[PDB]
DNA sequence: TAATAGATTAGAGCCGTTTA
């Protein structure tokens, strides 16, 4: 439904993110909706200049200061764009599946 | 064509424009402000043109 | 030397949360050793620093950062040398599952210079204060009173405790000792023993590694080699596994910082802090008793 | 060869009823239990101390990264973690321009007069002590 | 009163910031 692209200094010129952004703009053109791709600018050193052409045309969300204000911008933009019962238990059970698999107490005699 | 457009300096003058827009919507008039109604992740200049010369 | 504690003691009369911040902490870059790196090298911990103080602020602004997961009143008491002054810190679970983590204050004065044991009258007063605090919070008397300290409980104070207590209330006394020289290493890996392991010595005594390697952090709560804390059930009847689990839970209440866990019970640490603050200045009737005025 | 039992690490609860192990990850994932609306910061100190606290608060609003992030998790930001405003532009400042006793009484009197006389409410006073 | 130990107890200080 939406494509948030991180717009840090490293994340705006790397090859993989560039190709993902390119196919994102292609599917945006296919979907004929301008409310698809959202840049999240987080990096103090990276100004609104020097940013990639493929995202320079679009309106970024200011995550440079107070990441939570950018989070609120993301939330009310999603509500304004009809982006489709919130349950934090899903994230609670998902946090240790991926982020804690090399970091756990596995049974082994020591 | 039924819309009101308010242009302003973005970094400095926001409180006045926000208050003016809020009062205008309270009065029933439809308004468009870049710090209130300009969507995120959208070509801002193209939408400003559309609002200015299409519905204003 | 006694600047912070006496500031807080003088501020105890009029209830105002306060946080003391040394200028060398907030901006450690500009203060230097005059011949190289700054005096307080906080580069590796700056974000962690920005964590801890934030929680401290959020703790002293009336916010509850986290709860714990009934009918058990933990009472950790610590002795202060001046005459001796015993000051305690209590916690339990409210009927709404809220973590009541107030104190047990109004320090009790044992006149002996080195007897870290409360007199029968002072022990009775401390215990009954804890029981009525529990009564007014949970509407009922506690089912079990897990009373712990860094000192062994002598016979006369134990008798005072069990005569001031009411019926159907089992209280067990626990002794926590730090710096006990049992340096258990790990033969295979280069990282010390993982945190949470317990070596049982007796049905009443054991060594618990409340600090050490944390699998979740891929590192250690303690530099060098961890020092297990000795947990002994000197008084009362309780299961040592249950006591170890409860004390591991109590090692999660460190609201004075934001750290995965601390090596000693937070009840004892906070009782020590409030006792030092109380002994810093003159006697004050009915101290505030909530830790936001001390930590 | 004595057997070492294991006590499962206790889980601390957070907002919405979710429990986590590390206070940092739990705070940055679900947030604190109760919500306060913000911190009315009070500063008691010299002008340089106020400037230092101002700068550090402004840095606190934005994320700060540890040198090693896997062991000690980073700070997403106070507004990101706790969800209550602690901006630096809402500070009640009190400037200061037996020796320990008098140094203590200076800040004590400042806090007493600012909490008694001043109309601005301070959730918690931060004694920014020089060095 | 002094001393010689062990067991506990308590303070204070002091540096590093948890091996990737
Ligand atoms: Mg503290």
């Amino acid at each position: 439904c939406k494509f948030l692209i991180v717009s840090s200094t490293a994340g705006n010129k790397r090859e993989g993110v560039l190709k993902e952004l390119a196919v994102a703009t292609k599917v945006k053109k296919h979907l004929q909706d301008d409310m698809f791709i959202i840049p999240l600018a987080i990096d103090e050193n990276l100004s609104y200049d020097d940013i990639n052409i493929e995202i320079v045309r679009l309106n970024a969300i200011d995550f440079k200061k107070s990441w939570a204000k950018g989070l609120q911008d993301l939330l009310d933009a999603f509500e304004k764009q009809n982006v489709p019962p919130p349950d934090h238990s899903k994230s609670n059970l998902l946090y240790q599946q991926i982020f804690l698999h090399d970091k756990q107490a596995i049974e082994k005699e020591e | 064509r039924n819309k009101i457009f308010i242009s302003h300096a973005t970094p400095e003058d926001d409180d006045f424009t926000r208050w003016l827009s809020l009062k205008l919507i309270g009065l029933g008039y439809e308004v468009w402000c870049d710090i209130l109604f300009l969507d995120k992740g959208v070509d801002f200049w193209s939408t400003i043109e559309k609002e200015i010369r299409e519905n204003t | 030397a006694q600047f912070h504690d006496q500031l807080k003691a003088r501020l105890l009369e009029h209830t105002i949360p306060t946080q003391i911040l040394r200028e060398s902490t907030l901006a450690w870059r500009d203060f230097k050793n005059t011949f190289g790196a700054p005096i307080r090298d906080f580069s590796k911990i700056e974000g962690h620093l920005a964590w801890t103080i934030s929680t401290a602020a959020y703790y002293k602004a009336g916010g509850k950062p986290w709860k714990l997961g009934p009918g058990v009143c933990y009472l950790g008491l610590v002795y202060k040398k001046i005459q001796n002054a015993c000051c305690a810190a209590q916690m339990f679970l409210d009927n709404g599952d809220g973590t009541v983590f107030k104190g047990e204050v109004g320090p009790w004065y044992n006149p002996e210079k080195g007897e870290y044991h409360l007199k029968p009258k002072e022990a009775k007063a401390l215990l009954t204060q804890a029981l009525e605090s529990y009564k007014e919070q949970n509407k009922s008397y506690p089912k079990e009173v897990f009373i712990h300290a860094r000192t062994r409980f002598n016979d006369e104070e134990w008798n005072a405790f069990n005569e001031v207590t009411p019926k159907n209330t089992n209280l067990v006394g626990v002794t926590i000792t730090k710096s006990k020289p049992l340096k258990l290493y790990k033969t295979e890996g280069a990282f010390p023993i993982m945190r949470g392991n317990a070596y049982i010595v007796d049905e009443k005594k054991a060594f618990l590694w409340t600090l050490g390697f944390v699998p979740k952090l891929q590192s250690t709560l303690s530099m060098e080699v961890p020092n297990p804390i000795f947990i002994e059930i000197n008084k009362g009847e309780a299961e040592i596994q249950q006591v170890l689990k409860d004390i591991l839970a109590l090692t999660k209440l460190n609201y004075n910082a934001c750290i995965y866990a601390d090596g000693e019970p937070v009840t004892l640490r906070f009782a020590n802090k409030i006792g030092e603050i109380l002994t810093a200045s003159t006697e004050i009737k009915t101290p505030p008793l909530a830790f936001k005025y001390y930590i | 060869m004595k057997e070492l039992i294991y006590i499962e690490e206790p889980s601390i609860l957070f907002a919405h009823g979710q429990k986590c192990t590390d206070p940092r990850d739990g705070l940055a994932l679900f947030g604190p239990l109760n919500q306060i609306y913000g911190i009315k910061s009070g500063v008691v100190g010299t002008q340089k101390g106020l400037q230092i606290f101002k700068s550090y608060l402004d840095k606190i609003q934005k994320p700060i990264y540890n040198h090693n992030n896997i062991t000690r998790p980073m700070f997403p930001g106070f507004e990101a973690v706790f969800g209550c405003k602690w901006e630096s532009q809402n500070i009640v400042f009190k400037e200061i321009t037996k020796r320990t006793y008098d140094l203590v009484t200076l800040f004590n009197d400042k806090i007493i007069t600012a909490n008694k006389n001043d109309e601005e409410r301070v959730d918690v006073w931060f004694v920014i002590v020089p060095e």
